[PDB]
């Protein structure tokens, strides 16, 4: 289609409305209620443009550019006097009841309403009467609520209900007394409530964690990074001020995490700002604790390493690719051990084998929203990989989108989309040990142990293609449900199969792979998705190594007299007693970490590593996409005593000092080239982000905005002489505003969104080729592997039916979004949010034990008689005990294990 | 829209009343006598039209109470210079096509009709001069001319 | 129709003559808010266009400005030829009362332009400055060396990739090796200028007058060759007062750049503020009210009286009479009391704003203005009868460093020298800015030669005219607003900021990120206290200036200096330095 704006001819996409058709070309129209992902509702009436149907038309009509399709031959005027006066009047009407709260507002300089008040040129107030006020609700530890600043643009209710699926936020009130919130006070229990701080154009829903230690947007030092709290790897923009991480903002990735994060990744950053964190290298002689800087620590570590017969290294799925590779090259290829256990590594290797060898195209997170029928086997997505659950909700609403598009309704008429599709939605079949958070839209939910879920998957795979291995012994009711799932999946056009290593079983992944292979054999565009546990689980599995049991038995047998533990707590993947014995037995433990782990008492040397905010690196998400996360700040700028370096830098300098007795602090590009040289299958991480020599017309990229303040006074308490700003030799960014952050620069890594006249999170519209689509000049991060030409065979080893053995209790994993991450539970803001540790029991088994809810049951696992209060789970199957993974003293390695001595105490 | 005595000899059709700047509607006419002040009558109409708004879209929701407050000031005689022009621009910007539905054009039809026919009653409610700001001690105010 | 509108300027006769001479496909015309015909001309035809403008029936006999520009980051270049760098030549025809701006486009690799020194001899320092700050080479230039930065300098400062702040670079550590290297780099090497040190019979002796000389009015160093007392040639070395104010214009916002514009000429103040804020108001589309124009005219004339008083006192002291400078500084104290009353500061007021002024006039400024207007003329008559009619001062001043109209035109001389040469080109009359048409005041024009005495008494008559303007402003003062009602007026009025929310939003977004001027180009040329000061502002649509070019008259006077003092004495050079009215902050910026 071809449109005419003010006499200028523009080629646009005719399936789009006029608002983002003009926003794609760079034409500024004020707007509040429209969002690129939600749709158009025509509420705020701010997007008015004067439309003409002929080339010679004087009057025209003031039409809504978010509600008028951009067909071929529309002559719209934006800067006309009538349209500008009406837009100014709408801004004025929104400004009649707005409070005088801008200095004391958390979105000052980040406000969409401020940008559209200055954009329309409204600065004179002739309203003289009183302003309406509203009370505020306590929405929990995350969201600060201030309803006086609202403009009734209906974005919060639209996102939270029609997009996030939440049920506790709604619109109440009257004519002008419109309220947006809960029917009472209490925590917003949705797992995607954190995006309300950027969906809301005003300062109603604000980040309370940021509001504790608050600084303005221009005071933030930003960086592009990857969220480390689970395996999805959503792109984030960490921003710091005064040496502590202040706020995690959303970063636009058109393929992964376009406009929405989750609460664990958005509010779980509080572990970085802990004072218990090691900031200097600390060495122990017996009970004496001394502090060294980098050089003497490196020389002493190299001396003790040379005085040992075999140095072993225990990596972690939390650390980056470069740091794990540095440990591997420091300790040797054969002596490198992955920090995960044997079962977790087996499930991870199977998931990687299905991904990069199964011949089935695994889709990205943006591509999930277009799949028709979704089968989730084993994985509790909403509490582990929550963004995949949100994309699953979008793919479910795709059916109503399809019926709406069949009735000649444009895609941006979202109200008509839910109008036509009242309750009809795509099939979703979830399996878990209990009820999930996806049960509101799921076509079926199977509450069963992992053996029965795996057998259900094998039954689906056999009933699709008869060459698949059959399971015998299914009840006819479950057989009818199997037939229903088969009819739903076979009749679809883009089936999706979602599994992962969080189910605690291998046969679940085998069954999901067999279902995907059977769907592929019938001639369908089937996709698969394995959700891993940690952020860099996939990269550690790709690199490989031994299990934690092998490292512990090397330490216990005496063949390893020196162990380097890289960013691992070692109690999350093994028992605490065995780890403590194997570490006290070893005469040298060197823990390189940025967190005060429990094993640092046994550590002979502690090396203060850097977290994601203070280190550069590459992480591989759950779909094989290599992504580079950059440094936000130099920790030594404010606290000059702080010797806190990148873990790969620590290990590479230790390797160099061990070899040639010289200390050589390397660069990130050298380590990246070493990875892509020694490991052929990690060669794609060179293309994840360009090197430190990349310039936009000769200059670097700025980490802080052009109006960064207090350069000559933020360090004046220590010394009045402002030092040289830190130099980033590793990456292409600089710790200064002398850099390029234009929206039209030929780059993919964007630290923050800012345009002249666009200060809100809506400033991301200028950084894309089309608004709501991919990022301009391509999205960052590349896939490590392609789809194979041929796939795997049928996994024949079906499991047996779950028969509850007396005495032994199978442990059913109950993952929580707030508490199952190793680092997110260390945040002090999650302690007021995470639930209490409850052991979950069937009513029948609790009645057999005689225990009621509330009382304490003690259970012993490897000499640890730990007591937990009891919650009753009706959906849990008999013979199991429900345990929360990742909590205090309950490791995720407990999944699938037995539990003897379960008595009331 | 309100009509006058000269419009009384007009046929009660859609097109005939629509030609003379009004609407047929439900054809259930209301008679307004000379004892009834039109400013207070339009004030009551606007109170009804602003308290019964659905609250979805901006111009009706956040501009009808402004007209209600302006007519409250005019009814008490506390009108300020610039209120009738504000009401006229409010009628202009709450016409068909501006708002999401047709409640607000029907709300502003009697207001613009009473402005057109009975402007001398609306001008009689302005007694006090315009004063939006107050004198802040220590800052000289800006005086536009 | 407002004066700030984008005028494409095809109605200029010079565009018609250029179309008829070079054809309809030789140059492009740019529509800007500068008020200037902007002609993009190909590099091969630059010398031909320069000769054509030099040989017009009413020709362009003035090279007002010559500077480069980095166009590598300018996103909004619609209607513009493709260019990585550009060079603009601003030329003035005085008899036409017209001016033109010729821009030549250069790629990043092919950064060489034909020289402009032969057509206009004052292009030497501008081409040196363009080479120093942008890296652009001029073919045929005699001595292409750095003029702002020292010879031991890597990189070009005004390029977009060069960092601006000293905290980004390493801090200044002065070691023995660096001190020795920088002291040897600052040493004058006479073979590099072809000085011909010595003669076959007797040797010439080289003297470094500046920096730190009681007659050198600032950071100015001149290296002067003497045979006995006589001067053979002069090498004026500048760059000892460089502050990088243009790079600061690319570093600060529109509102925060006002103190930096104020410190460009530290005896100018509001006179330095006026072209910048007028160019910003041209960019925004703001028409200021009458009271703002009267207030800014009054402050400009007050600071002009202050600058002329300082100039007269320094000239009298440089001649040798050390007495009247104390009384002149007492009248400066009276002016400082008035300026303290109005703006709140003595000498760097930082008071002018976008679309108005900072505060309103306090209750009682007319009393202090009346006191100053009573105090001034008797003191001026005393200074005249004590020193400016002295025959010793006349002997030291009359006939010393005299030049005609051709030397004042080919060297870019403006202000007192240009009017003393008989060229009646005053900005306050020919192109009246800020409502200068409402004030009646005469213009002093000399007899055709620029002596030191002629320049000094022309500045005395300018002081008297400024006193007349101040009297007219005091007796007739409007009663209106002190800030414009435009939404882009920065900052908004304070009381509306304190008790309205739209004004609070506007003020909040205008002091934090800065006002968002649209992507356009503006120019404002005014008559400063020392000559003609012009601001050329290119906006990329952002809240900062994409390019800030400041043309100052003291630069052209200092470049003229070797052509008007050659063959004279050192005493004549001292009197000439005292009778130019230059400051080194104006020279180096
Ligand atoms: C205890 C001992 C001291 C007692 C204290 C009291 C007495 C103090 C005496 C001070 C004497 C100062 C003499 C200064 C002489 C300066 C002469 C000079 O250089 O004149 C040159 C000047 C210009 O010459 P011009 O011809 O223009 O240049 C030729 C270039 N082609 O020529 C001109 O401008 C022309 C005018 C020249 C005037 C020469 C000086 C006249 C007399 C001295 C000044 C008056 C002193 C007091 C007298 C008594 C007052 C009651
Ligand atoms: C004799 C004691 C001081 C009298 C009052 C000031 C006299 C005029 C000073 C002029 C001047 C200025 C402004 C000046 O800036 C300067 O350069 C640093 C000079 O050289 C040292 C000057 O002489
Ligand atoms: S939400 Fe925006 S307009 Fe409202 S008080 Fe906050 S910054 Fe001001
Ligand atoms: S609370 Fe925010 S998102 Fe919700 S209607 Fe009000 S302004 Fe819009
Ligand atoms: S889904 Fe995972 S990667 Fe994404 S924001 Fe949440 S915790 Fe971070
Ligand atoms: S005009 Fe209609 S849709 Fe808009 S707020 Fe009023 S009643 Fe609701
Ligand atoms: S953006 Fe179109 S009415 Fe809100
Ligand atoms: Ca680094």
């Amino acid at each position: 289609a071809t449109i005419h704006v003010d006499g200028k001819e523009y080629e646009v996409n005719g399936a789009d409305n006029l608002l983002e058709a003009c926003l794609s070309l760079g034409l500024d129209i004020p707007y509040f209620c429209w969002h690129p992902a939600l749709g158009s509702v025509g509420a705020c009436r701010q997007c008015a443009v004067k439309q003409y149907q002929n080339a010679e038309d004087t009057r025209g009509r003031l039409v809504m550019s978010c509600m008028t399709p951009a067909s071929d031959g529309t002559f719209i005027s934006i800067d006309d006097e009538e349209a500008k006066q009406f837009r100014e009047s709408v801004v004025e009407w929104l400004m009649t009841n707005h409070p005088h709260d801008c200095p004391v507002c958390e979105e000052g300089g980040n406000c969409h309403l401020q940008d559209m008040t200055v954009m329309t040129g409204h600065s004179f107030r002739r309203y003289r009467f009183t302003k309406r006020t509203h009370r505020n609700q306590d929405l929990g530890p995350f969201i600060s609520h201030e309803m006086n600043r609202c403009i009734a643009c209906y974005r919060c209710v639209r996102y939270y209900k029609d997009y996030a699926g939440g049920t506790d936020l709604g619109v109440y009130g009257a004519h002008d007394n419109v309220y947006f919130g809960r029917p009472e006070d209490g925590t917003l229990e949705s797992e995607f409530s954190g995006n309300l701080v950027e969906i809301c154009p005003t300062g109603v829903f604000t980040d309370k964690t940021h509001s504790e230690r608050y600084n303005r947007k221009w005071d933030m030092q930003f960086a592009p990074s990857i969220c480390q709290q689970c395996s999805i790897g959503c792109n984030i923009s960490p921003g710091e001020r005064y040496g502590e991480l202040r706020r995690i903002e959303n970063r636009y990735n058109g393929t992964v995490n376009h406009y929405f994060l989750c609460d664990r990744g958005r509010f779980g950053y509080g572990y970085v700002n802990l004072k218990d964190r090691p900031r200097q290298p600390v060495q122990r002689r017996g009970d004496d604790f001394i502090t060294l800087n980098a050089e003497q620590a490196m020389q002493g570590a190299a001396d003790i390493l040379r005085q040992s017969k075999k140095v072993i290294g225990i990596g972690s799925p939390r650390a980056s690719v470069e740091s794990n590779f540095a440990l591997r090259e420091l300790v040797g290829e054969e002596n490198f051990y992955t920090g995960i256990a044997h079962g977790e590594q087996e499930r991870l290797q199977l998931a990687l084998k299905v991904l990069r060898e199964g011949g089935i195209y695994t889709p990205a997170l943006r591509e999930i929203e277009s799949y028709d029928a979704v089968l989730v086997l084993g994985e509790d997505v909403t509490q582990t990989g929550a963004r995949v659950a949100l994309a699953v909700r979008q793919a479910v609403k795709g059916k109503a989108r399809e019926m709406a598009a069949a009735q000649k309704v444009a895609d941006w008429q979202i109200a008509a989309i839910l109008n036509i599709g009242q309750r009809a939605k795509h099939p979703l079949f979830v399996t878990n040990v209990d009820d999930t958070r996806l049960d509101d839209i799921a076509a079926w939910t199977y509450r069963a142990p992992v053996e029965d879920q795996a057998r259900l998957g094998f039954a689906i795979a056999h009933a699709l293609d008869n060459s698949a291995p059959a399971v015998d012994g299914i009840e006819p009711e479950l057989q009818s449900k199997i037939d229903v799932i088969v009819q739903a999946l076979a009749g679809a056009k883009k089936p999706l199969i979602i599994s992962g290593t969080n189910a605690g079983s291998l046969e679940v992944i085998q069954a999901a792979a067999n279902v995907a292979k059977a769907l592929k054999g019938r001639g369908a565009d089937v996709g698969i998705t394995m959700i891993a546990r940690s952020v860099n689980s996939m990269g550690l599995g790709i690199m490989g190594g031994g299990s934690l049991e092998e490292a512990l038995t090397e330490l216990e047998t005496g063949r390893a007299d020196a162990v380097v533990v890289l960013e691992n707590d070692l109690h999350r993947h093994a028992s605490a007693t065995r780890v403590n014995a194997a570490l006290a037995k070893a005469p040298l433990v060197m823990v390189v970490d940025h967190q005060r782990t429990a094993i640092m008492e046994n550590a002979h040397l502690v090396l203060s590593a850097a977290s994601f905010a203070e280190s550069d690196g590459t992480v591989i998400n759950n779909e094989g996409r290599a992504q580079r996360f950059f440094q936000v700040y130099d920790p030594a700028y404010y606290d000059s005593k702080t010797v806190m370096l990148e873990s790969w830098r620590w290990l590479h300098s230790l390797h160099s000092t061990l070899l040639s007795r010289e200390v050589d602090w390397t660069q990130l590009d050298h380590v990246i080239d070493a990875v892509v040289a020694k490991i052929p299958e990690l060669a794609g991480i060179k293309d994840a982000a360009p090197d430190a020599t990349f310039r936009i017309r000769g200059q670097k990229l700025a980490r802080e905005p052009h109006r960064y303040s207090g350069r000559t006074a933020m360090r004046a308490n220590i010394s009045v002489h402002e030092p040289r700003q830190p130099q980033d030799i590793d990456t292409m960014f600089t710790f200064s505003m002398e850099g390029n952050n234009q929206p039209t620069a030929h780059r993919s890594q964007v630290p923050f969104a800012w345009a002249p006249g666009w200060n809100s999170p809506q400033a991301w519209n200028k950084f894309q080729d089309e608004v709501g689509g991919k990022l301009r000049f391509g999205d960052p991060g590349v896939r490590l592997f392609e789809t194979s030409e041929n796939g795997l065979d049928y996994f024949t080893s079906v499991p047996a039916r779950f028969q509850p053995q007396d005495g032994k209790w199978r442990i059913a994993p109950y993952y929580h979004l707030f508490g199952s991450d190793e680092l997110s539970q260390r945040a002090p803001v999650f302690q007021s949010r995470m639930p209490q540790p409850y052991i979950k029991l069937n009513p029948a088994d609790a009645a057999k034990l005689g225990v009621n809810a509330g009382t304490r049951v003690s259970f012993s696992y490897d000499g640890n008689t730990v007591t937990l209060p009891v919650e009753i789970a009706e959906g849990l199957t008999a013979g199991q005990v429900g345990l929360p993974m990742g909590m205090s003293g309950i490791a995720p390695v407990l999944a699938g294990a037995h539990l003897e001595d379960l008595k009331e105490a | 829209d309100f009509l006058t005595e000269a419009h009384l000899d007009l046929p009660m059709e859609f097109e005939s009343i629509g030609k003379a700047g009004s609407r047929l509607g439900t054809a259930l006419a209301m008679a307004v006598d000379h004892e009834i002040n039109m400013v207070s009558l339009v004030r009551n109409l606007e109170e009804f039209f602003a308290r019964e708004s659905c609250g979805w879209c901006t111009p009706c929701r956040d501009g009808l109470p402004w007209s209600v407050k302006i007519l409250r000031a005019l009814e008490r005689g506390e009108g300020q210079p610039g209120d009738i022009e504000t009401l006229e621009q409010l009628c202009r910007f709450l016409g068909p096509g501006k708002t999401f539905c047709a409640h607000a054009p029907g709300a502003v039809e009697p207001l613009q009709s009473a402005i057109k026919y009975f402007r001398e009653e609306f001008e009689a409610g302005i007694k006090q001069p315009f004063s939006n700001t107050h004198l802040i001690n220590g800052i000289q105010p800006n005086l536009l001319k | 129709e407002p004066a700030w509108q984008t005028r494409d300027h095809l109605d200029d006769p010079v565009i018609g003559e250029l179309r008829n001479r070079f054809g309809p496909d030789a140059f492009t015309v740019q529509a800007t808010r500068t008020g200037v015909p902007v002609v993009w001309i190909k590099r091969e035809q630059l010398l031909e266009v320069g000769d054509f403008l030099k040989k017009l029936p009413k020709p362009y006999v003035m090279l007002f400005d010559l500077h480069g520009m980095d166009e590598r980051l300018r996103t909004h270049r619609e209607g513009l030829p493709a260019a990585d760098f550009s060079v603009f030549y601003h030329l003035i025809s005085i008899d036409r009362n017209r001016d033109i701006m010729l821009k030549v486009a250069l790629a990043e690799n092919d950064l060489h332009v034909p020289t402009f020194t032969k057509l206009f001899p004052n292009a030497n320092w501008y081409e040196r400055e363009t080479w120093d700050l942008f890296g652009i080479t001029f073919d045929g230039h005699p001595n292409l060396r750095r003029i702002m930065m020292p010879q031991t300098w890597k990189g070009h400062p005004l390029r977009k990739d060069y960092p601006a702040r000293a905290t980004e670079f390493s801090p200044f550590e002065l070691t023995k090796a660096k001190q020795d290297l920088e002291m040897e780099a600052l040493t004058f090497k006479p073979e590099e200028w072809g000085m011909k040190r010595g003669t076959e019979n007797e040797d010439f002796m080289f003297l470094n007058l500046g920096p730190n000389h009681p007659s050198a009015h600032g950071a100015f160093r001149i290296v002067l060759q003497l045979d006995g007392e006589e001067i053979v040639d002069c090498v004026p070395d500048i760059g000892y007062h460089h502050r990088g104010a243009e790079k600061m214009g690319e570093r600060q916002s529109w509102h925060s750049y006002i103190p930096y514009t104020d410190r460009i000429e530290y005896l100018g103040g509001c006179v330095n503020e006026m072209p910048y804020v007028l160019a910003v108001e041209k960019l925004a589309g703001i028409t200021v009210p009458d009271r703002v124009n009267v207030i800014r005219v009054m402050l400009s004339e007050l600071f002009r009286i202050n600058s002329h008083l300082l100039y007269i006192s320094t000239f009298i002291q440089d001649v040798g009479a050390m007495t009247p400078v104390f009384f002149a500084f007492t009248d400066r104290q009276k002016i400082y009391d008035l300026v303290e009353a109005i703006t709140g500061f003595r000498m760097h007021p930082a008071w002018f704003r976008i679309g108005g002024v900072a505060h309103d006039l306090p209750r009682g400024w007319d009393r202090l203005l009346r006191e100053f207007l009573d105090w001034m003329p008797k003191r001026l008559a005393s200074y005249e009868k004590a020193a400016l009619q002295n025959t010793i001062l006349k002997g030291r001043s009359q006939g010393v460093a005299a030049y005609g109209a051709k030397e004042a035109l080919e060297w870019g001389t403006t202000g007192a020298g240009l009017r003393a040469t008989g060229i009646d080109f005053d900005v306050r009359k020919a192109r009246p800015y800020s409502g200068y048409e409402n004030f009646d005041f005469e213009i002093p024009v000399g007899g055709g030669v620029s002596d030191c005495y002629t320049r000094v008494m022309l500045k005395v008559e300018e002081l008297r005219q400024s006193l007349r303007i101040l009297e007219q402003c005091l007796n007739n003062m409007p009663e209106g607003p002190f800030k414009a009602d435009h939404p882009l007026t920065t900052p908004p009025p304070k009381e509306r900021t304190l008790q309205h929310i739209e004004t609070l939003i506007t003020h909040f977004l205008q002091v934090s990120w800065g006002p968002v001027m649209p992507a356009n180009e503006s120019f404002q040329m005014i008559e400063a206290t020392k000559g003609i000061n012009s601001y050329y502002l290119t906006s990329d649509g952002s809240t900062m200036s994409y390019r800030t070019r400041i043309r100052t008259p003291s630069y052209a006077h200092l470049q003229q200096i070797p052509a008007a003092i050659r063959g004279s004495l050192v005493s004549d050079l001292i009197v000439y330095l005292g009778s130019i009215d230059f400051v080194m902050s104006d020279v180096d910026r």
